[PDB]
C-alpha cells in the first residue's frame, strides 16, 4: 500500500538522521566553547563562523518535512512540526547580530546548551515517530 | 429471469513490489550486473600500462 | 437478496480504475532509492568520522 | 437509462502528464527535491554542489541532458547512482504507458447504474412529461 | 601483503571452477531431476542414485560449444596458468612481466567464464519451473574472485614498476 504519504515519511526518516548529526555538532561545539591571546580569538571566531554556516541547513531541511507534509496532508503531524518551525523563525530570538554570538561567553552560553538539548531530544523523538508512522503505513498492506 | 452467466470474480491482481524488473528475465538482469563488472575490471587494466 | 448479502455491497457504486501507471506498479524503484539515499549517508558519515 | 454514445472527448491541456498517476508526479517532485539535499550534505560533510549546484546537477541528470560535473567521493556517488537508476526506469515507465494510450483506446461510460446516476447528479436526466414512465417515480 | 592474496585468490578460484564443472547439481528441474553440466540424476522418482548422461542431439555451433563445455573447462586452465605465474614470479623475482602476465590471465579467466555461463543458460531453455544449485553458484563466484585477483595483480605490477 505504497503512498505519498508513506513515502514522505520514508524521506524524512532519512533527512532525520542528518537533521540530528546537525544538533549533536552543535552540542559538541557550545562544550568546546564553555571550557576556555589571540588563539583564543582564532578558535571563537572559528566556532562562531561554524555555527553561523551550520544554522540554515537545519532550518531549511524542517522546513521541508513542515512543507511535505502539508502538500501530502498530513496534519496530525504537522501540528508536531509547526511549533519547531515558529521557534526557528527567529520568534524568541532578538536582533543583535547575525551570528549566534563578543565572545557572549555567559548566560546566552547556558540559554544555547539547554535549547540544542531541548532540539536533539525534540529531534530523536521526532524520528521514532516518522520510523512507526511509516512502518504503519506500509505494514497495514 | 432467464438463463445467465456466472463467472469467478476478478480479483484485484495488485502487482508486485519490483515488478519494473519483469521486462527483461532474471537472467538478464544478472548477466547486467556481472557484464558490468567484467567491463569495468578489463577498461582498468587496459588504461594501465607502464 | 441484497440487504440480508452476506458478502454485502462494499464498493457497491461502479468504480472503473484509471489507465494511468499507479504509484503501486513503480513502487520498487523509490524502495530502492530511499535505500540509496540511506546508504550514502551511512558512508558519508563513516568516512567523516575516519578522519 | 438511454446515454449518449460515449466519444473522445477533446484533449485538455495539462494532458501530458497523464500516462503516471498524480501521486507519482508529487512523488517525483519530491524525491528529486530529497536528492539534491541529501546529495548537498554528503558533499558538506567530507567539491562545489552547494544546494543551488545539487539541485542543477539532479535535474539535469532527469532530463537525460548531459551533466556538467559529476560526484568524486564515494558517498557522493552512490547518490548519483540511484537517482541515474530512478531517473532511468521512471522516463522509461513514462513513454512506454503513453505509447499504449496512444495504440489502444478505452471508452467507457460515465455512469453505469440507476444508483451512481442519482449519488452523481453533475449530469441530468429527464423523463417523458406525462405517463407510466413519469406518474412511476411519484 | 599482496602477493599472497592473490596466490590464494588464483587457486581458491581455480578449486572452486573445477568443483563447478565436474559436479551436478547446476540446474534443477522436472519428478525433480537435479541436473548437471555433463549428467542429468533423478531423484524422488522410480529411480534414483545412479544416473545418465545428456543427449546434444547454426545452432549445432551452440550445441557442440555447451556439449564440449569448452569455456568453463578454459577458464579453469587460465586460472591454473595465472596461478603458476604468480608462484613463478617469487622466484626468478624482479622478472616485472610475469606479474602482467598473470594480470591478463586471471581476467581472460572471467571472460571466457561469462561466455561459459551465456551459452549456458542460453542452451538450457531449448510452463514448467527452474532453479539453480551450488555448482552454478560456485561458477557464479569464481568468475568474481578472478576478476579480483586480476585486479590485484595488475596493481601489484604497476607498483613494482614504478618501485623501479
Ligand atoms: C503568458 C503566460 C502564460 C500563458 C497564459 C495562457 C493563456 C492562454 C491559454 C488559455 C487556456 O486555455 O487556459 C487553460 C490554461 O491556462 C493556464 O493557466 C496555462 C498555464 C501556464 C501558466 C504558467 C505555467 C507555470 C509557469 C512555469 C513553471 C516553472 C486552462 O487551464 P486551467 O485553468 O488550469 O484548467 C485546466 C484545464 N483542463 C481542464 C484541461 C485540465
Ligand atoms: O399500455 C401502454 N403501452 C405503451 C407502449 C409503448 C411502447 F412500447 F413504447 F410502444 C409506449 N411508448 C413509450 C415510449 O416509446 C413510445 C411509446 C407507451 C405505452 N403506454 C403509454 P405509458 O403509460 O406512458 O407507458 C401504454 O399505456
Ligand atoms: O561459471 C559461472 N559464471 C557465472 C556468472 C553468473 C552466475 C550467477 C550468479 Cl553467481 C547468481 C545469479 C545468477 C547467475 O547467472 C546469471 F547469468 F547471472 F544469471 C553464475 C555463474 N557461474
Ligand atoms: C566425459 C569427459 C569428462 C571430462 C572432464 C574433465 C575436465 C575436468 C576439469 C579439467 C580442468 C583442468
Ligand atoms: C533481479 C534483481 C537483479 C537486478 C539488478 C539490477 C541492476 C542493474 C544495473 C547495473
Ligand atoms: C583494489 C581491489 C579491488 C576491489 C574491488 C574490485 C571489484 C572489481
Amino acid at each position: 500500500a505504497f503512498t505519498f504519504a508513506a513515502f514522505c515519511y520514508m524521506l524524512t526518516l532519512v533527512l532525520c538522521a542528518s537533521l540530528i548529526f546537525f544538533v549533536i555538532w552543535h552540542i559538541i561545539a557550545f562544550d568546546e566553547l564553555r571550557t576556555d591571546a589571540r588563539e583564543r580569538l582564532k578558535n571563537i571566531e572559528r566556532i562562531c563562523c561554524l555555527l553561523r554556516k551550520l544554522v540554515v541547513p537545519e532550518y531549511s531541511i524542517h522546513g521541508l518535512f513542515c512543507l511535505m507534509f502539508l502538500c501530502a496532508a498530513e496534519w496530525v503531524t504537522l501540528g508536531l512540526n509547526i511549533p519547531l518551525l515558529f521557534t526557528h523563525l527567529w520568534r524568541y530570538f532578538h536582533r543583535p547580530a547575525d551570528g549566534s554570538e563578543s565572545i557572549m561567553n555567559a548566560d546566552i552560553l547556558n540559554y544555547c546548551q539547554k535549547e540544542s538539548w531541548c532540539k536533539l531530544a525534540f529531534y530523536l523523538l521526532s524520528f521514532f515517530y516518522y520510523l512507526y508512522s511509516m512502518v504503519y503505513t506500509l505494514v497495514s498492506f | 429471469l432467464g438463463i445467465s452467466i456466472m463467472i469467478k470474480k476478478p480479483q484485484k491482481s495488485k502487482p508486485g513490489v519490483f515488478s519494473f524488473l519483469d521486462p527483461l528475465a532474471y537472467e538478464i538482469w544478472m548477466c547486467i550486473v556481472f557484464a558490468y563488472i567484467g567491463v569495468s575490471v578489463v577498461l582498468f587494466l587496459v588504461s594501465r600500462f607502464s | 437478496w441484497y440487504d440480508k448479502g452476506e458478502c454485502g455491497a462494499a464498493a457497491a457504486a461502479s468504480k472503473d480504475k484509471t489507465s494511468a501507471l499507479s504509484l503501486s506498479n513503480v513502487a520498487g524503484v523509490f524502495y530502492i532509492l530511499a535505500g540509496g539515499l540511506g546508504l550514502a549517508m551511512a558512508v558519508a558519515l563513516i568516512e567523516f568520522c575516519y578522519k | 437509462i438511454m446515454i449518449k454514445k460515449p466519444q473522445k472527448s477533446k484533449p485538455g491541456v495539462f494532458s501530458f502528464l497523464d500516462p503516471l498517476a498524480y501521486e507519482i508526479w508529487m512523488c517525483i517532485v519530491f524525491a528529486y527535491i530529497g536528492v539534491s539535499v541529501v546529495l548537498f550534505l554528503v558533499s558538506r560533510f567530507s567539491n562545489e554542489f552547494g544546494i543551488f549546484n545539487s539541485l542543477w546537477f539532479s535535474l539535469g541528470a532527469f532530463m537525460r541532458q548531459g551533466c556538467d560535473i559529476s560526484p568524486r567521493s564515494l558517498s557522493g556517488r552512490i547518490v548519483g547512482g540511484v537517482w541515474w537508476f530512478f531517473t532511468l526506469i521512471i522516463i522509461s515507465s513514462y513513454t512506454a504507458n503513453l505509447a499504449a494510450f496512444l495504440t489502444v483506446e478505452r471508452m467507457v461510460s460515465p455512469i453505469e447504474s440507476a444508483e451512481d446516476l442519482s449519488k452523481q447528479t453533475e449530469i441530468a436526466y429527464g423523463t417523458l412529461d406525462s405517463g407510466s414512465t413519469k406518474e412511476f417515480f411519484r | 601483503v599482496q602477493v599472497l592474496l592473490t596466490t590464494i585468490g588464483a587457486f581458491s578460484a581455480f578449486g572452486l571452477m573445477t568443483i563447478a564443472i565436474s559436479t551436478d547439481y547446476w540446474l534443477y528441474t522436472r519428478g525433480l531431476t537435479h541436473s548437471g553440466l555433463w549428467r542429468i540424476c533423478c531423484l524422488e522418482g522410480l529411480k534414483r542414485g545412479v544416473c545418465v548422461k545428456i543427449n546434444h542431439f547454426a545452432e549445432y555451433l551452440l550445441r557442440v560449444v555447451r556439449a564440449s563445455s569448452i569455456f568453463p573447462i578454459l577458464s579453469a586452465i587460465l586460472l591454473l596458468l595465472g596461478g603458476v605465474c604468480v608462484a613463478a614470479s617469487r622466484v626468478y623475482k624482479s622478472k616485472r612481466n610475469i606479474i602482467l602476465g598473470a594480470g591478463i590471465l586471471f581476467v581472460a579467466a572471467g571472460l571466457s567464464n561469462i561466455i561459459g555461463v551465456i551459452v549456458y543458460i542460453s542452451a538450457n531453455a531449448g510452463k514448467n519451473h527452474y532453479s539453480y544449485g551450488w555448482s552454478f553458484y560456485f561458477g557464479g563466484l569464481s568468475f568474481i574472485l578472478a576478476e579480483v585477483i586480476g585486479v590485484l595483480a595488475v596493481n601489484i605490477y604497476i607498483e613494482r614498476s614504478r618501485e623501479a
